[PDB]
């Protein structure tokens, strides 16, 4: 009834939807964790930052995460491309961190109208260096003003990301506009298919030891037959009893 | 079979969805940019702003021949150039009072400059930065900032130098193909990309886009019917299986009940007769 009744949301979740065929069947597809949209969460308060979460990942919310660079490359040969897409590699992303005492002086200069980025997020740990290529060189900033004055900042390079979408990139760049807040039906699309996982997995622990007692229930009933054997020379002894 | 054909047709919906999604943000970005140019008209003719500058394509010219070059190489030619930042931001709140489209902007006095002299470009590769003729010098600078490492490559020979020469740049083959420095896998596609700059317009009515997405409701609704479908067949093969062994062990059980009554009769049938003849037997006796 969930997975029949919850398909009218899936025609707005199309884009991250993903596709390929498998060029080697003998390449363990284990190294195709998949798109990055599902393979990671946010947390309730991010519903506050929903539409500058957006900006954080851009069109990067469309990436497929691959482990070595040989295996991207023959995927990609083999793999009939048919539209414009964007893989990455693990082995050879490079991790640009950024210094931390920087961040903390523009914490203390805006008291409470500043958010990192990695903070705000709920992944896996096995992938926290992609993290630090994607999410790990954004900020988040909450007045326009601060942001604004952060920007201007000659030694606070921050990329700040004000809540109505507007993307303070340290070299001035700015965006604006209405775009459209897709990523509310992305999370009840990945609740719903992990809750759907968890169930499955349930039900087919269940069904496995279903066939257990099934297989035991075969055993029993080869000796229920001489239970109900032994049910009817009782049934005839009570018709004995008053015949 | 028949659920088995029902995926099959719902992956072709599935399908379809994309495509149609591919099509609908097509449409998007057109009408998009039409709209701004729709601000790029007015806003710009009331006088009321200053220093609006307009897009990025409406300075110097590039050669014809490399449009879908440059269109497949960055699509930043369409960002909106201004120089101040207070100017940029009221109009950024207008356009967002009505929702009168989504874009990005760049602000003229945060351009970081840098040198824009040509560098040693061996193999004999061109740069599209010499080929620009700008009308106005004071931006070609920002042009450097805009178009970084711009090169240009062919006959299959970026394996040798835009893969790893001397130094890896933005190298763009006449055709479209671009080969990027960060490294990620640049997933390829049959995407057309032209019309840009005149020295392409795959525009569709909206009659089309809306009879796509009638024919895609109307296919969901036949898949949603054949799943119904899919679920009553399921239901009653589960009634059917829950009739069988029910109905076994009432047969079983049945013929048991019927051996017993059988034996019960078989046992209790003699007493018929002789009951019959005890009766006779006292009948018989009358001397008293």
């Amino acid at each position: 009834q969930t997975c029949k009744n919850s398909e009218y949301l899936k025609r707005r979740v199309t884009n991250l939807e993903f596709n390929y065929t498998k060029p080697y069947p003998n390449f363990e597809a284990s190294f195709v964790h998949g798109v990055v949209g599902q393979l990671f969460q946010i947390d309730n308060d991010n519903i506050r930052y929903a539409t500058a979460l957006q900006t954080c990942a851009g069109g990067r919310l469309f990436n497929v995460v691959v482990q070595d660079s040989q295996t991207a490359t023959q995927l990609l040969e083999r793999g009939r491309l048919r539209k414009r897409v964007t893989i990455i590699p693990l082995d050879k992303i490079y991790t640009r961190p950024i210094s931390s005492q920087v961040l903390d002086l523009a914490k203390k200069i805006a008291p409470g109208k500043v958010e990192l980025a990695i903070n705000l997020i709920r992944f896996d740990e096995s992938i926290t260096k992609a993290m630090e290529f994607i999410f790990g060189n954004s900020l988040i900033c909450e007045d326009p003003e601060t942001a604004k004055k952060i920007t201007f900042h000659p030694k606070i390079r921050a990329r700040s990301i004000t809540l109505q979408g507007d993307v303070y990139d340290p070299e001035g760049t700015l965006s604006g506009g209405s775009r459209e807040s897709l990523l509310v039906d992305i999370q009840k699309y990945n609740q719903i298919q992990k809750q759907i996982e968890t169930i499955q997995a349930d039900l087919n622990h269940v069904t496995e030891e279903l066939q257990t007692q099934y297989a035991t229930s075969q055993k029993t009933k080869t000796i229920q037959s001489d239970l109900n054997l032994s049910l009817h020379k009782l049934d005839l002894a009570k018709r004995n009893l008053d015949a | 079979s028949a659920h088995l054909k029902l995926k099959e047709m719902q992956k072709v919906l599935n399908a379809h969805r994309q495509r149609a999604m591919e099509a609908r943000s097509s449409l998007s970005k057109a009408q998009n940019k039409s709209k701004v140019l729709t601000a790029l008209s007015r806003l710009q003719k009331s006088g009321r702003i200053n220093g609006f500058h307009g897009r990025l394509g409406d300075l110097g010219v590039i050669d014809d021949s490399f449009d879908v070059a440059i269109s497949t190489a960055c699509p930043r030619l369409d960002d909106v150039v201004v120089d101040t930042v207070e100017c940029a931001q009221h109009c950024i709140d207008y356009l967002r009072k009505n929702k009168l489209g989504y874009a990005r902007f760049i602000l003229l006095d945060r351009l970081r400059q840098f040198n824009l002299q040509p560098i040693s470009t061996p193999e004999n590769v061109p740069r599209l930065f010499d080929l620009v003729k700008p009308k106005n010098p004071k931006f070609s600078n920002a042009f450097y900032s805009v178009l970084r490492d711009t090169l240009v490559a062919q006959n299959l020979k970026q394996a040798n130098n835009v893969a790893y020469g001397k130094k890896r740049f933005r190298v763009v083959t006449v055709d479209g193909k671009l080969i990027d420095i960060s490294g990620t896998m640049s997933g390829g596609g049959n995407h057309v990309a032209k019309g840009l700059m005149k020295l392409k317009v795959d525009d569709y009515t909206p009659e089309e886009v809306d009879k796509i997405e009638r024919e895609l409701s109307e296919r969901e609704n036949n898949f949603r019917v054949a799943s119904d479908t899919v679920h009553e067949m399921e239901e009653e093969l589960k009634k059917l299986r829950d009739h069988e062994p029910d109905l076994e062990s009432q047969i079983s059980k049945a013929e048991m009940e019927a051996d017993s009554l059988a034996s019960e009769l078989t046992l209790a049938e003699q007493q018929v007769k002789e009951a019959e003849m005890a009766y006779v037997k006292a009948v018989s006796d009358k001397a008293q």
